[PDB]
């Protein structure tokens, strides 16, 4: 109604409650108060694909009970 | 072997040579809640790395002890895994490995792992230490030795195992081919080993190269981009074929330290609670405990408790918890047929008070293990 999970690579698994609406950049904001970080120092990948802001979990066929893996940003030179 | 490492390195940092043409300073200002980023593009924009060789003057909003803070909040962040350019070698290791998918996870890996090395060969050229543990192949793959069965032991002891019983049994009865399940964010592929891999079945004569190509594919082949860029900026302040005289352990101590706790300065600096005191008998016990145990086994004690495998910069003084400062503590608690219990986030072992030491001894051993 529904869950998803988290997986951050400092072995942390969040739990959080979405749905197939939601987009990306509003996942990233519930990441955000969870976790505070900052939704644009955020990637989120599942099944080998970064997901875009403004995307939704339903545009990724993102079922129930899934798991996305978050991974912080580097900017490199600009 | 310590012994051998001190004549080499004496020799070592004699060769290293300053070159006269370079400013008498290497000036950095930076913030520390951007320490990375602002370290990463003052470094990576000089037009000539040997200006890195000078004094470094570094300001935070002692030059000595400013640098030397600098090298360790640098090296929480160059090896933080949230950056996906490293990631935990296993789910129950505190070793580090290159995550061979770090181009997914940032687009610019590459110049962020020329740039760690470019900070590790400037520590070194400094004679200073960076912060963080990396597996025991990551040296030698620096060194360009081969990765062997051997290597698999100290990262993976079970897959180790298990490629050592093929090595000295008939693998028929596993129906083994050269392909291999390669598992990326929750996905199976699988892989051939070599070309038509999984057309190619495992034999007595054949399982000698399976059991290579199984290691080359777990420590070597998905990272060499990675390593390489890593080598090219370790190697713009340290020329190679001097590194080269030292072997893999020797190399890891010149960049990355002891790899140890002290327990001195552990024990010295922690708190007891319900009952326990510092020469009460079960803590006399739990002490003499950590002593005999070796260093993966201190480390893996210090996670327990702690959450994390790092010693505070300037030791268990200034042990952190979740809420500010928090020393390490050890309370009564429980009855002793009872594992121990921790309590990461304040830094907290619950410890029942066994009757004997080398019960408790067990006891702490097996909680340790038991924990993920």
């Amino acid at each position: 109604h529904m869950r998803i999970f988290v997986r951050t690579p400092t072995r942390k698994t969040i739990t959080l409650e979405v749905e197939p609406s939601d987009t990306i950049e509003n996942v990233k904001a519930k990441i955000q108060d969870k976790e505070g970080i900052p939704p644009d120092q955020q990637v989120l990948i599942f099944a080998g694909n970064r997901l875009e802001d403004g995307r939704t979990l339903s545009d990724y066929n993102i079922p129930k009970e899934s798991t996305l893996y978050l991974f912080m940003r580097l900017r490199g030179l600009e | 072997g310590s012994r051998e490492f001190k004549q080499k390195y004496d020799y070592f940092r004699k060769k290293l040579k300053k070159p006269a043409d370079i400013p008498n300073r290497f000036e950095m200002k930076l913030h520390r809640n951007n320490i990375f980023e602002e370290s990463y593009r003052r470094i990576m924009s000089v037009k000539r790395p040997d200006v890195l060789k000078a004094r470094l003057w570094i300001e935070f909003e002692d030059y000595g002890g400013v640098a030397r803070e600098w090298f360790f909040l640098l090296s929480k962040e160059m090896f933080n895994p949230y950056y996906g350019l490293f990631e935990y070698s296993a789910t129950d290791n505190y070793t580090l490995q290159i995550n061979p998918n770090s181009g997914l996870c940032n687009e610019d890996h590459l110049s962020y792992f020329t740039f760690i090395g470019r900070v590790a060969g400037l520590a070194v050229f400094h004679g200073k230490l960076l912060d963080g543990f990396f597996i025991r192949p990551f040296y030698k793959m620096m060194l360009g030795k081969q990765i062997t069965l051997n290597d698999m032991e100290s990262v993976d002891s079970e897959y180790y195992n298990s490629l050592k019983w093929i090595l000295e049994n008939d693998p028929t009865e596993l129906d083994l081919m050269f392909c291999i399940d390669e598992e990326n964010f929750g996905q199976t592929y699988q892989v051939d080993l070599k070309p038509n891999g999984s057309e190619i079945m495992v034999t007595n004569e054949n399982k000698r190269e399976y059991i290579d190509l199984v290691i080359q594919w777990r420590f070597v082949n998905r990272v060499q981009k990675q390593m390489n860029a890593f080598l090219e900026g370790f190697t713009e302040l340290l020329p190679i074929d001097l590194i080269k005289i030292f072997d893999e352990n020797e190399l890891e101590l010149l960049m990355c330290g002891l790899g140890d706790v002290d327990v001195n300065d552990w024990r010295q600096h922690s708190i007891y609670k319900n009952g326990y005191c510092p020469n009460h008998p079960v803590i006399q016990w739990f002490w003499k405990a950590v002593l005999l145990m070796d260093a993966e086994k201190r480390i893996r004690l210090l996670q327990f408790v702690t959450g994390t495998s790092r010693v505070p910069m300037n030791g268990f003084a200034e042990l952190y918890g979740s809420n500010g400062p928090q020393l390490f503590t050890i309370e009564q608690w429980g009855s002793p047929e009872k594992l121990p219990r921790a309590h990461t986030c304040f830094n907290r072992l619950d410890l029942p008070p066994y009757e004997t030491f080398e019960d408790l001894r067990e006891k702490l051993l097996m909680a340790v293990e038991n924990a993920q």
